[PDB]
């Protein structure tokens, strides 16, 4: 069963939290969802934190889990929904041998330097393409009117 | 006369769905106080196929019945 | 294809239509042989009941071949049953391209098989004695193969074949780069440019080292343009057969060690053995009669000694007990083991008929003596073997009356009811699996019967489509066992359903027999029979391949799923990665179906349902829906009537669809000029998009064209009928009509960089007034996509366009196996697997029922017939684990009882510590923490206290019904690893 | 048995590849071997070799492997 080395992983991960990674926690009704709070380190994305969800399917680890931004995040990688492509996660990468924890660590990758190659958002893409300014005005006027509490 | 009813969103119970009105006329009821559409996601009912149009309550749903549904298409 | 039209076309003959002959005949007319003739003018009786499914009590003291054509001709209207009343002559074997003896006696072995071998006819003698089988087939002396393995053509990409004189070129590293070898012929299809190379001679190729490979002789020719798909011509292969008259001396058997050569020669001894006697006494051996196996083996040992290898001496004799034991058990014909024989003979016959796959090398011998009681236990004796008028007597003349009561007092279940299950049942109702007062059936299957499923079926016929299927394989086998009683669900063995298979529905089963079409299903269905502890058959066929297993608890090793499968049975396979990179045509299919149903299905319930419901464009992904939903036929300012036979409604999507996003992605992200970390290093990795110029000479792009047509017209209710020998002058009548509407098509309506929402609230109101406007019309009703109807073209649509967009992006097109891969049209099964799956199931029964039996009695099987590869070997002991003093195996399990009042969860811990030695870290039910020992002290000391029952009814709202007998909840422990798995804990309550 | 020896494995497709194994690697060095040339899972199949099944725990020298010798690969079948 997937859920007994889902508890493991954050039984392990509880005791040596990732430094961008805080409040980490599940509830006991349902195990399989972990809630957390993303920290990016790189502006403007430092400005406040992010929220995020990570359901696993019930054939962990032979399926990738899912991970969706909770929060409301301006970025050419989440749509609006929220749902994230990683390399990791994608079928035609993922394997067993690989825990939450690199997943983790490519997410944060990911979202301190976006994949411009494949967007969700094309237009996105362009705007940062074309205009990188731009791109950071908006940016800090959604995670300003969107961030959530960023603590310390 | 209770429905028992889970979701995946996460904690779930009865909810105001009545098997004397079809889930058609449920469905403004539930989107409301789900805050998700049921064109998301498709009900399965003890591992039978479900349809808007479609009235369940004549096909024998026994009292204290359960109802299951899962994720549906792709997410992009 | 071309070898399905040999099969319509072929003419065989089946002799001794005893319950081999029968299913070899119902094989050849599933499969289609165009044309059988039955000759068996005995009359039926009492001792061919137990293993015909034809024959019935009523059809006794008839000729079985007559009795056997009515059923025979209405299992399928296509086949021309007819029955040979009169005697076999040479001019009746000259018609024929096949003639099958099953069960004919030595002499008319041989007369009929000089006749055929003299004549080039193609000939066959099956024969079973009990629990032993034999097949001889002998296809003449010059046999040519043409297909000789059951495999499609290799097929690779190539990019670089600059190097010329010894023909030098370079493909994609992958296993393609050595699947190919040395001594093959190698023809390339066609492709765009060198119009030299394409459609020449095959040429022979020569692998060298570091991915070069030799085609010879190719500069002279035209300058390589594109790489393309390269494919294999496969050689044939001859085969010469010796005569069975010859064929006797000499038998070259099938086997797949000295051991089982060995063996089969034992075999071979005992079957020329039982013929001599058959031939001196006049009558076969009595049933377990001591006196008619002393005479068999006493004939066995003074059996020419040139019957086998003249040149290899004896050194071991003949297995006497062997011989002794074939003979005992001779006097009866059993359905699983015709039904195995049956199978393998009438894939030999398709082997001949086809011309396909490599031919059985004579003689293949089959051993099932494994079924009988154990040497320490008792055989059947004479008196216990005598017939009594009952359908069973062949079976009873092989294990006794007894054993029949033993069958029908069993009560099992059968999950699926698919080719497998109908076959099974069939199986089940001749043996007389509960067919009594005490007994029972169960069949479980949610699915209808559809024109695609009953096209090689058994039981169901043209009238029984969208019935439910478990109905009417229960109708089924009630007519072919009066006696049986068969009880039909509906409601499959889901994780949804436990309620339903519950413990009182899974306390009656003695038994469970699964035939399904997934892992998933195979995998829960083991879970639930290891929890339940019921004996398991599982088999499961793909083309010719077959397996069938057996799976008795603490035995044989429980049921491992290969998980990978079953993830990948349902793949949530991301969009991001198909897009813009196809690697193969798989991708391009993929995207194919996925663009499908995002402009066929979802635009339904989104055009008015989600606009009247709530949201707008601004916060919903709607924009860009609308924008490639409004234009692309044209508003017209009217409302829509056009006929969709036109040229505007269909080349303008193919150019919108496939040039112009294409064209702009390449303007607008060059591959050469991608700004990617300053200086780019790999942009455009492997594939530089091209469109392709418009060629109105190639016929594929009119196929999309039409389908598209159509699909429209037959979805929208629009006018539309095969014109094709009549529209085609209309539709090149317009080849340019692109320039009509260059101003729609351009970029919205006044755009040149659309900034940042250029189209402001001004736009946005005619984009939703124009949807309220479109909103009123008639309902758009949400029907699902049906793959069966073939005529209306639905598969070939997604065929045509994942073909044109592999082109344009230079993937090699979908092949027909390619195509058959995925849900369109997904490959059907075979007859003759599948009945040699269920028969090796039944055989496996016969073992389950006996009783206690040890693990050497049972035996895995897996077959391969399109290469004569059959096994059977004993299954695997449980694989023991160890965790300090507590050792388990995989259908072990800790129960723990909790007392007159309900312990507390500190009481169970200390229960478990005391007990079994070991101390809990985790413990959960289900999906739902129960306990852990990192939780904070405060958290440990809220928990602990509670009861079991209420702290599961507190954390999962909802508490147990009445009739939960077990509580199921998993643990762990300090100082394992992940690798460990503890038996699940029944709390019993 | 310093000195390796070369066997056939054949493929589900009728085809066989000749590979380079010691008779002291166990049988999952053979089945992730074969698993990385055929591009298939390790445990979507199981290889077989003189029509009994090989045990992925024990060695390959307990089967008495002769140079040239051909191991059958098995798949695990699906439809039903
Ligand atoms: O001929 P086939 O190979 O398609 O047979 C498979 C049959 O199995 C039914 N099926 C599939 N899965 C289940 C479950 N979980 N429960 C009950 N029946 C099931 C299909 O109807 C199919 O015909």
């Amino acid at each position: 069963m997937a859920s007994m080395r889902v508890v493991k992983e954050l039984e392990d991960l509880q005791k040596k939290p990732p430094p961008y990674l805080r409040n980490l926690s599940s509830d006991d009704a349902n195990v399989l969802v972990w809630h957390a709070l993303l920290l990016p380190d790189q502006p403007p994305y430092h400005l406040k934190a992010f929220n995020l969800r990570i359901s696993f399917p019930p054939e962990y680890p032979f399926k990738p889990p899912m991970i969706k931004f909770t929060t409301k995040i301006y970025h050419p990688n989440v749509d609006e929904n929220g749902q994230i492509c990683l390399p990791i996660i994608s079928s035609e990468n993922w394997k067993p041998s690989t825990k939450t924890s690199q997943v983790l660590e490519a997410l944060n990758v990911l979202v301190n330097r976006p994949n411009i190659r494949e967007p969700k958002r094309m237009d996105l893409a362009d705007l940062l393409t074309q205009n990188p300014e731009l791109f950071r005005k908006n940016a800090e006027e959604f995670t300003l009117r969107f961030g959530v509490d960023r603590p310390s | 006369l209770s429905i028992l009813v889970r979701n995946n969103k996460g904690r779930s119970s009865t909810y105001e769905v009545r098997l004397t009105q079809t889930v058609a006329h449920l469905k403004q009821q539930v989107s409301g106080l789900e805050g998700v559409q049921d064109d998301l996601f498709w009900l399965t009912f003890e591992g039978k196929p479900l349809e808007d149009q479609l009235p369940l309550g004549e096909y024998g749903l026994k009292p204290l019945s359960t109802v299951f549904m899962n994720l549906r298409l792709r997410g992009g | 294809s071309p070898a399905m039209q040999r099969i319509q076309g072929a003419r065989v003959l089946v002799s001794g239509l005893q319950g081999l002959g029968a299913e070899v005949a119902k094989n050849l007319v599933l499969m289609g042989v165009g044309s059988l003739t039955l000759h068996d003018p005995h009359p039926t009786c009492w001792s061919d009941l137990a293993a015909q499914f034809l024959l019935s009590e009523q059809d006794l003291e008839r000729s079985r071949a007559e009795a056997s054509q009515e059923l025979l001709a209405q299992l399928n209207r296509a086949v021309q049953v007819v029955v040979h009343t009169g005697d076999i002559t040479e001019d009746l074997l000259l018609d024929f391209q096949v003639v099958v003896l099953t069960a004919a006696k030595l002499e008319e072995q041989l007369k009929v098989g000089t006749l055929c071998h003299k004549h080039g006819v193609c000939f066959l003698a099956a024969d079973t004695r009990g629990l032993v089988g034999q097949l001889f087939c002998d296809f003449g002396e010059d046999f040519t193969v043409q297909d000789p393995t059951e495999a499609e053509p290799l097929t690779a990409a190539i990019q670089h074949i600059s190097q010329g004189s010894p023909g030098i070129l370079t493909l994609r590293k992958g296993a393609n780069t050595h699947y190919f070898r040395d001594g093959d012929l190698v023809t390339f299809s066609g492709i765009e440019g060198m119009v030299e190379l394409n459609d020449c001679d095959p040429r022979s190729i020569h692998v060298r080292e570091d991915g070069s490979l030799e085609i010879g002789d190719t500069t002279t020719f035209s300058r390589y343009l594109r790489g393309g798909a390269i494919t294999e011509v496969k050689r044939p292969k001859t085969v010469r057969h010796k005569s069975l008259d010859t064929a006797l001396l000499q038998p070259h058997v099938v086997a797949q060690s000295s051991q089982e050569v060995h063996h089969a020669h034992c075999l071979h001894q005992a079957f020329c053995a039982l013929h001599k006697f058959q031939h001196l006494h006049g009558r076969p051996p009595q049933p377990w009669d001591p006196v008619d196996a002393e005479t068999v083996v006493g004939l066995a040992r003074d059996l020419e000694p040139l019957k086998r290898t003249e040149e290899e001496p004896l050194e071991e004799p003949l297995d006497e007990a062997l011989v002794r034991t074939v003979a005992l058990s001779s006097a009866g014909v059993l359905s699983p083991m015709v039904a195995m024989l049956g199978a393998v003979a009438a894939q030999e016959v398709l082997k001949a008929i086809s011309r396909k796959f490599m031919p059985l090398d004579q003689w293949l011998y089959f051993d099932a003596l494994d079924c009988l009681p154990e040497d320490g236990e008792l055989l059947p004796s004479p008196e216990d073997c005598a017939l009594r008028g009952s359908r069973y007597d062949g079976q009873i003349a092989v294990f006794g009356a007894g054993f029949q009561e033993k069958l029908r007092r069993q009560h099992y279940l059968l999950v699926g009811a698919g080719a497998i299950g109908c076959e099974l049942l069939k199986v089940f109702a001749l043996v007389g699996l509960g067919a009594g007062n005490s007994g029972g059936l169960t069949v479980v299957d949610m699915d209808h019967i559809e024109r695609s499923n009953l096209s090689r079926q058994f039981l169901f016929r043209s009238q029984d489509v969208g019935r439910p299927k478990a109905e009417v394989a229960a109708a089924a086998a009630r007519g072919l066992n009066p006696d049986l009683q068969v009880i039909p669900l509906t409601y499959p063995l889901d994780p949804t359903t436990e309620h339903i298979y519950g413990d009182n529905f899974f306390s009656r089963v003695d038994g469970v027999a699964a035939a399904l079409d997934s892992f998933q299903a195979r995998r829960y269905v083991a879970a639930r029979c290891t929890h339940y502890l019921k004996p398991l058959l599982e088999a499961g066929t793909s083309g010719t391949w077959g397996s069938a297993t057996v799976f008795m608890p603490h035995v044989t090793e429980a049921y491992r799923a290969p998980a990978s499968a079953a993830a990948s049975e349902d793949a949530p396979y991301p969009v991001c990665t198909v897009r813009y990179f196809p690697s193969t045509a798989e991708h391009t299919l993929q995207w194919a179906r996925h663009e499908f149903e995002e402009l066929f299905r979802l635009s339904a319930e989104t055009i008015n349902h989600h606009q009247q419901a709530h949201t707008s464009l601004a916060d919903m992904d709607e924009p860009q829906t609308l924008t490639l939903l409004k234009p692309v036929l044209g508003v017209l300012r009217v409302r829509p009537q056009n006929w969709q036979d036109c040229v505007a409604w269909a080349l303008g999507h193919w150019k919108l669809c496939f040039h112009y996003g294409i064209k702009q992605l390449l303007r607008h992200f060059p591959p050469n000029k991608v700004l990617e970390d300053g200086t780019p290093f790999w942009s455009g990795p492997k594939q530089c998009p091209q469109p392709l110029e418009f060629d109105t000479n190639q016929d594929t792009h009119l196929l999309y064209v039409l389908a598209a047509a159509n699909l429209y017209a037959q979805m929208h209710g629009l006018p539309g009928s095969q014109d094709w020998t009549a529209l085609r002058e209309l539709l090149k009548l317009l080849p340019q009509p692109d320039p009509q509407q260059m101003a729609p098509i351009f970029a919205s309506n006044l755009e040149l960089a659309s900034a940042s929402a250029e189209f402001g609230p001004e736009q946005q109101k005619e984009l939703n007034k124009a949807l309220e406007v479109w909103s009123v019309g008639p309902p758009l009703k949400p029907l699902m996509f049906e793959k069966d109807d073939d005529s209306n073209f639905h598969v070939d649509f997604v065929v045509a366009a994942a073909s044109l967009r592999c082109q344009n992006y230079g993937i090699p097109p979908v092949n027909r196996a390619q195509s058959k891969r995925i849900v369109g049209q997904i490959i059907p099964a075979i007859a003759t697997t599948t009945a040699a799956v269920a028969g090796l199931l039944g055989l496996e029964l016969y073992k389950v029922v006996s009783g206690p039996r040890p693990r050497s009695a049972f035996r895995h099987s897996y077959l391969h017939l399109a290469e004569n590869y059959l096994i059977r070997y004993m299954p695997f002991a449980p694989a023991i684990q160890t965790f300090h003093h507590l050792k388990w195996t995989s259908w072990d399990r800790l129960k723990v009882p909790a007392g007159q009042p309900e312990r507390t969860l500190e009481s169970l811990l200390a229960h478990l510590q005391e007990q079994h030695g070991l101390r809990v870290r985790i413990l959960l039910h289900g999906s739902a923490l129960l306990y852990a020992a990192g939780w904070s002290p405060e958290k440990q000391a809220q928990h602990l206290p509670l009861r079991v029952t209420e702290l599961v009814q507190q954390l999962t709202g909802q508490a147990p019904a009445p009739g939960q007998r077990v509580l199921v909840l998993e643990l762990s422990c300090e100082g394992d690893d992940e690798d460990t798995a503890f038996p699940p804990l029944h709390y019993e309550l």
